[PDB]
């Protein structure tokens, strides 16, 4: 039936069905992606609440409807909800482990992980699932958008952490360094050996004044192109803060001088271009600090509309002379 | 019978210039600082009644329509209209960017609200349109400040009525199509504002346009609204593509050809939630602060008879923004038109 | 040390060193900007809160990293805090009388003083001090960013209120008019003698639609080459209502259609091309109305952006084949 595409005659992403956390029941379900919520900020050295996120995420998700008419999609059966990795408190050792099994649980299935955390020092393992999952005969390439380059080889004696991720990330030994983006670097969260590790490592990140100095767009196209030509999976990264402050308050770390949400919008439809993704993440939202749920709704119209353009792309629309009259 | 003290306060300190209101207040703060018993823009307080609109000389009547019982959304949009009120405290009348004493030109009165009856939108939206009717009989146009999005209902209904054997003009700037035939049995909630424009005898598809819509709150049928009717919509997206300004004046020309008057509704919405946290429904990807004052500009240069603005909710704004963006929106509308007007001799 | 540089392993400005008010003290103390927190309110015609800003700026600058990998500058030790004038509530004039001799005294030890108020009125002093401090023999210039032309020769009767300031301003008497700029006045908090007086002393102020109209940045380089061409000493104030709302929410007198971070974060580097400045300014900060932070954060970043620029400019920058864990 039709009727939830027009006006009318379990908390879970988009309003999905829950399937849980098995590749054979999410195999079977007929869903393209899997919600997973990973409340975990042990990673975290600044402000707290990433922990709410997933629940803040998914409920503002229910406010939409799967229809798109943008794009003339439909998302209704698209994704489902595995719920949460559930982890032990002051544990990180062992929640790492899970969130990889989860990841990598999900992955078999042939399914897209929609992984929302939590901080940011979970993509590590995200990632690691994901070049494992390939193996080493195939080709991994990363893009991650966010203010903090994260090249830390260590911090704080750790190495594990948030701002160690990108460090961790690049020594996947699948994944060449010239199919890595990062765009969005600035301000002043970026320690020295930051850039000293990238250009010793040939990490061509994309600052957010880079950007900016070309129209964004031509350089975004570029770095979509080194991450999807010539690579058998993408691994897709967002952290908020590459948006303006006044577009994404509710983030753990939010800082001026990026992103508009029209340029996002943009950016979504150009990822989309190129046919698919093998993981979506986003982490370090942070519902406490936000207003009138601003980054939190940002956050799930990039996420939805990606999912619509993808649909788009892949010719997956709704036949056009469908009327409410049927 | 058309009087205001300037700068608000009578008694021992009173100000009786009759300039003094375009410029720095001379015995006193007026109320910048503290509201006191401020008026929108300060203009006098006119019952909503033809006889006393025509007797004061009235050409523009600003008129709060609270109501917010006509809607699906949420409720909130019913304390719009005093934070809007007290936001013309932090302003003179007189805008330098256009050369005009708005409440001199115009003659602003503020009307006042329409009286609501709870939980009855039939008969709350008879009010509206008796009271929209009196504004116009009085020989002025209107600022109707919602309120929930049925505004247009009887806003446009009561347009309709006074433009008689003419003919007249839609447009509506909104994130959301709002072209609901109906809502779960319902003609005349917020939703329908479009189709029940085109039920008007004298409303016609070719002089109805919709800009500024994008993303998920939008059901297919009203988007078929618009492919069936052959009533164009210029989406957000195509107005950052091809130009704010390309796009406004092409739907302006659109709406008002041939047309005796100008119905436009423009919900608060349509703005970008960066700009205007407090709304019933507020939606990233949408017009940017310095493209509400150029949208603003570009309609009072063409002019309307009913101008509506909607859905504010101040308390989901916990700072003054929402509230001095919906001044600019008037003020701005206004003093391009006195522009206009006074170009054209 | 340079461990601040790199990963790990009082309220003051930027976490600077407490320096007393003492010109031999500041002189020696090694730093070229001196923070001096001016929470006085009693200027104000509008909503109150500004009281407070002084504190609020302070604490968010305070969760930077000193370096700034755009420009390859380190701003650890480029401050000190000089704390809050001290000065007497319901006495405006000696409260006034405080601020001058604060500001002549940081000024005779040669280093800049960022003034962060409290309310515009105070600009009016610290621009009196500046003009005193280099004498009638000297040339100065002036340079203010806000939405109000604050040309009111008189407000309620008086002549030293926030809304009076660049009526007075313009009067000091080795401040030649040709090099006074004033940038974003917009919308109706202009009255029309702001417009007279301005159009008879040959104020040339740069409205916001005059900036749109010219693509922003050819306007604003004019009038920089005004103020900084052929003066001895500058003098650069803002009142961040320059900016549009959404990114200055919690600001005494909030303005939409104005500046957006990107443009003013451009504009800053613009300034610093020429090489110096002889006072910065702030005012009208309020934090009662400031949306998670986002006003304070943005003057925060404008600020030490400008501080980095302008070392950046002077080639105080980082000698780059310096590595962590040395
Ligand atoms: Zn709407």
């Amino acid at each position: 039936s039709y009727a939830h595409l027009f006006s009318p005659l379990l908390i879970t992403f988009l309003r999905s069905a829950h399937v849980p956390l098995n590749a054979e029941a999410l195999k079977a379900c007929g869903a393209k992606y899997a919600f997973v919520g990973v409340p975990f900020d042990e990673g975290n050295i600044g402000k707290p609440g990433s922990e709410d996120a997933p629940r803040e995420f998914r409920l503002i998700t229910q406010e939409y409807f799967s229809y798109w008419f943008e794009y003339n999609v439909d998302l209704h059966g698209k994704a489902v909800d595995c719920g949460d990795v559930s982890m032990p408190k002051v544990s990180p050792e062992v929640a790492h482990e899970r969130i990889y099994r989860a990841v990598r649980e999900v992955l078999k299935s042939g399914l897209i992980p929609i992984i929302c955390g939590g901080d940011r020092s979970i993509s590590i393992t995200a990632a690691r699932a994901l070049s494992d999952h390939i193996g080493p005969q195939k080709k991994m390439g990363y893009m991650h958008f966010g203010a903090q380059l994260d090249m830390a080889d260590s911090w704080a004696g750790e190495r594990n952490l948030a701002p160690c991720a990108m460090a961790r990330i690049t020594e996947l030994p699948n994944l060449d360094i010239r199919n890595v983006a990062h765009l969005g670097a600035r301000n002043a969260m970026n320690p020295k050996d930051h850039i000293d590790l990238s250009k010793e490592r040939g990490l061509q990140y994309d600052s957010m004044f880079d950007l900016f100095d070309a129209g964004i767009y031509p350089l975004v196209e570029r770095s979509i192109d080194r991450v999807w030509s010539g690579t058998d999976a993408q691994y897709l990264g967002f952290n908020f803060n590459v948006m303006d402050s006044s577009t994404a308050p509710g983030v753990t770390s939010t800082e001026p001088g990026g992103l508009e949400s029209r340029e996002m919008m943009r950016i979504v439809d150009m990822i989309a271009k190129r046919g698919g993704v093998s993981v979506i993440d986003l982490t370090e939202l942070c519902p406490i600090f936000d207003i009138s749920g601003t980054a939190a709704r940002l956050a799930a119209c990039v996420i939805m509309r990606l999912m619509a353009s993808l649909a788009a792309q892949d010719g997956d629309v709704i036949d056009d002379k469908l009327r409410r009259t049927d | 019978k058309w009087q205001f003290t300037p700068h608000q306060h009578r008694g021992p300190a009173e100000q009786f210039g009759e300039n003094d209101h375009i410029y720095s207040p001379k015995l006193h703060n007026g109320s910048f600082k503290s509201r006191g018993l401020a008026t929108f823009m300060g203009a006098p307080y006119c019952p909503p009644d033809r006889h006393k609109i025509r007797e004061m000389g009235a050409k523009i009547c600003f008129l709060a329509v609270p109501w917010d019982q006509g809607q699906i959304v949420r409720a909130g949009a019913s304390q719009g209209a005093a934070a809007l009120r007290d936001a013309t405290t932090q302003y003179f009348p007189y805008m330098f960017e256009y050369d005009v004493d708005l409440l001199s030109f115009f003659r602003v009165v503020d009307c006042g609200d329409v009286p609501t009856v709870p939980g009855n939108n039939i008969k709350s939206q008879e009010y509206t349109a008796d009271y929209v009717t009196e504004c116009l009989e009085g020989g002025a146009k209107v600022i109707l400040f919602g309120g929930d999005h049925s505004l247009p209902i009887p806003g446009a209904k009561a347009l309709s009525r006074f433009t008689g054997s003419g003919k007249m003009g839609y447009l509506h700037v909104d994130c959301h199509l709002n072209a609901a035939p109906d809502w779960a049995g319902n003609l005349i909630t917020n939703c329908s504002g479009a189709p029940r424009a085109l039920d008007l005898p004298n409303c016609n598809a070719r002089n109805m346009a919709h800009m500024g819509s994008r993303n998920g709150l939008n059901p297919k049928d009203w988007w078929d609204f618009y492919v069936d009717n052959e009533i164009r919509v210029v989406t957000m997206s195509e107005m950052i593509e091809r130009g704010l300004e390309v796009c406004a004046n092409e739907i302006f020309e659109r709406v008002k050809k041939d047309t005796d008057s100008l119905y436009f509704t423009w919900d608060t919405d349509s703005i970008d939630i960066s700009c205007m946290p407090g709304n019933s429904a507020p939606e990233c990807y949408g017009l940017k602060g310095r493209e509400v004052i150029q949208l603003a500009r570009i309609a009072g240069r063409h002019g309307c008879d009913i101008l509506d603005i909607v859905e504010f909710c101040p308390y989901f704004d916990p700072s003054q923004i929402g509230a001095k963006m919906t001044v600019n929106m008037i003020y701005h509308y206004l003093g391009s038109r006195a522009q206009t007007l006074r170009q054209q001799g």
